[PDB]
RNA sequence: CGAAAGGGUCCUGUAAGCAGUAGAGUAGCCUUGUUGUUACGAUCUGCUGAGGGUAAGCCCUCCUUCGCCUAGAUUUC
């Protein structure tokens, strides 16, 4: 037995899974599930579909171009049975999945690389917009904190400093409406 | 070694309570469950809901309950003479960015 | 749930685990098709009152593969690295 | 063997390897205003209803002394310097 | 509109295909072979008015410039254009390849 | 044991917002055209297999939190 892939979505197709198409021009058409089966008896294009590999291939999101992809193929001529040969078949293949795993993720990281740079200027701009709404003392806690400063002989901004680290930490949430007291 | 009166923060998963409930039902089921929610978690048969809280259920009709709400359920005294039960909760609606990803919490009684 | 000629170490229990069951953490019996019960049921086994009279009873059973994927709905993959072997990397990976 | 002399001809390359307060000082702050923001639209939500009816102005409504003490008491004025108890009504 | 669209998916409902249209317009012996599975004398138009792009017949070739005008005519060149969805397209997208040595 | 949460497994199909020498064309200001420029503009591209949902008859979690507990009543050769 082997693996198949879904010809809509290019998923693994295992065995009992999915229907096939068979068409009178000599097509046989694998699909793994009755999603991909409808969209194609819907003739919904592959390749506009975001959430298939088509898509992805397409747009440039899948990693293509590597030395790690032309180890697998279907082989149209076979090879006579070595125990040996199917032994360091199978060590590779676990060598190149490492190989293969550990150099898409650098693909993706190449994919995402100037994310922070824009989260910084974003933020950055939301910050210049909204002064206003950074957190702050209450009016109260800084008469008491004044008066406090002026009792200790101490720092009153360092005094307020430490009472914003302790809001900082104790966050409340605050609760819509409130109890009418009966008579 | 809890005190009767107390208040926590609860999320209160409405969505697996209202599956499958009938659509012009949804949203009174929604205040009955709300009522059962608070009796089995602070044993109070008197549960009291906010007109904040009853609007927050209502705000998408009759069949728009939100999959999950954050409330506030405070048990207190019923000082008044007569009363059949000495404890009732109020559960208020309560304003927050998300009410996915939080944790049930005690609120603080200053 | 590994044979003799598909290699991957992977035990009886889906992806996801059992719907409405949970994992298999036991010994287990394979049977051919399907039997009287439901899930989470109690099962009595029985040896056969009688010997039997079909080839069948004296076949020997050859698995080449036993399929673990999610039966909670079209599970395409038999294990987590798979799954994640043939997706890649996310979002979330980075955000972790 | 090919395969294992390109790996490590990109290890020595540098095609592996892996990589500020202030930064993470404006995140946080723009994470902070974007709840301050989330908690305002649902204050407003809360209180909108002009589907079916209109909301009432508040010019007829008389502002409670409390909440609007409360209110500017986090807004971070000192109310007791401006004397509210004498400005408000009863 | 689409005429008894509730059957629309049913396998007896179903139109030729877009890479089928793009190999009828390659090669002419696909579309002969497609042509003598069918009867001349039950076409419209006797079959002398055939869109290869659509892959419809019509019952004049005041018709067919008709369509040719109409927005369907337009998105099957365009999708036509863009090329259809094939199975060698399906290897390249998961990096497969044939090996015939 | 219960309620949350986290992880998994599935479902859908790429969020809001921002940006863009992408965008058929149109109109202004001037270098009067040399992405001239600025403005609008279905849609497209990127952040983004993202966002949302997930037991209500899905799975796991002494080792992620918060509560609950040796009752009450009725009957019994
Ligand atoms: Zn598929």
């Amino acid at each position: 037995m082997r693996i198949e892939n879904c010809f809509f979505c290019g998923r693994p197709a295992w065995p009992s899974k999915g229907i096939t198409f068979m068409r009178n021009d000599g097509k046989a058409f694998r699909f793994c599930r009755s999603k991909c089966h409808k969209n194609f008896k819907m003739k919904r294009n592959p390749r506009k579909l975001k959430w298939t590999k088509a898509y992805r291939k397409n747009a440039g999101k899948e990693m293509v171009v590597d030395s790690t992809l032309q180890f697998a193929a279907r082989r149209n001529v076979p090879v006579r049975y070595n125990r040996e040969l199917w032994q360091k078949t199978l060590k590779a293949m676990e060598r190149i999945s490492e190989i293969r795993a550990r150099r898409e993720r650098v693909f993706y990281k190449k994919r995402m690389a100037g994310k922070r740079a824009r989260e910084v200027a974003a933020a950055r701009k939301l910050v210049a917009e909204n002064e206003h709404l950074l957190p702050r003392l209450r009016g109260s806690e800084k008469r008491r904190l004044a008066e406090l400063a002026a009792e200790r002989g101490v720092d009153v901004e360092e005094l307020e400093r430490e009472e914003l680290a302790k809001l900082a930490s104790k966050k409340k949430s605050k609760a819509f409406g409130g109890e009418v007291r009966r008579v | 070694a809890i005190a009767d009166v107390v208040a926590r923060e609860y999320t209160i998963h409405l969505h697996k309570r209202l599956h499958g409930v009938t659509f012009k039902k949804r949203a009174p089921r929604a205040i009955k469950e709300i009522k059962k929610f608070a009796q089995k978690a602070m044993g109070t048969s008197d549960v009291r809901l906010d007109p904040q809280l009853n609007k927050k259920v209502w705000e998408q009709g009759i069949k728009g309950v939100p999959f999950r709400i954050r409330v506030r359920i405070s048990r207190r005294r019923n000082d008044e003479e007569g009363a059949k039960e000495k404890l009732y909760s109020y559960v208020q609606a309560v304003n927050v960015k998300n009410p996915k990803g939080l944790l049930t919490s005690v609120v603080e009684e200053e | 749930a590994s044979t003799e000629t598909d290699l991957t170490k992977k035990k009886i229990t889906p992806m996801g685990g059992f719907v409405r069951y949970g994992e298999v953490n036991n010994d287990y019996v394979m049977i051919k098709g399907s039997v009287p019960g439901v899930k989470k049921r109690i099962m009595t086994l029985r040896k056969s009152l009688f010997t039997h009279t079909s080839r069948k009873a004296l076949e020997k059973v050859e698995l080449k593969w036993i399929d673990t994927s999610s039966e909670f709905g079209h599970g395409a993959f038999q294990t987590a690295a798979e799954k994640k072997q043939f997706m890649g990397t996310l979002k979330k990976d980075l955000q972790t | 063997q090919a395969l294992e002399e390109e790996e490590e001809r990109l290890e020595k390359e540098g095609f592996y390897d892996e990589d500020d307060e202030e930064e993470e000082e404006i995140l946080q702050k723009a994470e902070y205003i974007r709840e301050q923001h989330a908690l305002i639209r649902n204050e407003a939500k809360m209180r909108k209803s002009l589907k079916n009816r209109a909301i009432i102005p508040r010019k007829a409504v008389k502002k409670p002394l409390s909440q609007l003490e409360d209110h500017l008491d986090q807004l971070g004025v000192d109310t007791e310097a401006i004397g509210l108890r004498a400005r408000a009504q009863t | 509109g689409v005429f008894a669209k509730r059957t629309m998916t049913k396998t007896r409902r179903r139109l030729r295909d877009l890479d089928q249209i793009e190999r009828d317009l390659r090669s002419p012996r696909h579309l002969q072979q497609y042509k003598e599975t069918k009867a001349a004398e039950d076409l419209p138009g006797l079959g002398l008015y055939y869109c290869i792009e659509c892959a419809k017949w019509f019952e004049s070739e005041t018709s067919l410039v008709g369509h040719r005008k109409g927005k369907p005519h337009k998105r099957r060149l365009k999708q036509l254009k863009e090329g259809a969805y094939t199975h060698e397209e399906a290897m390249a997208a998961i990096g497969y390849r044939i090996d015939n040595g």
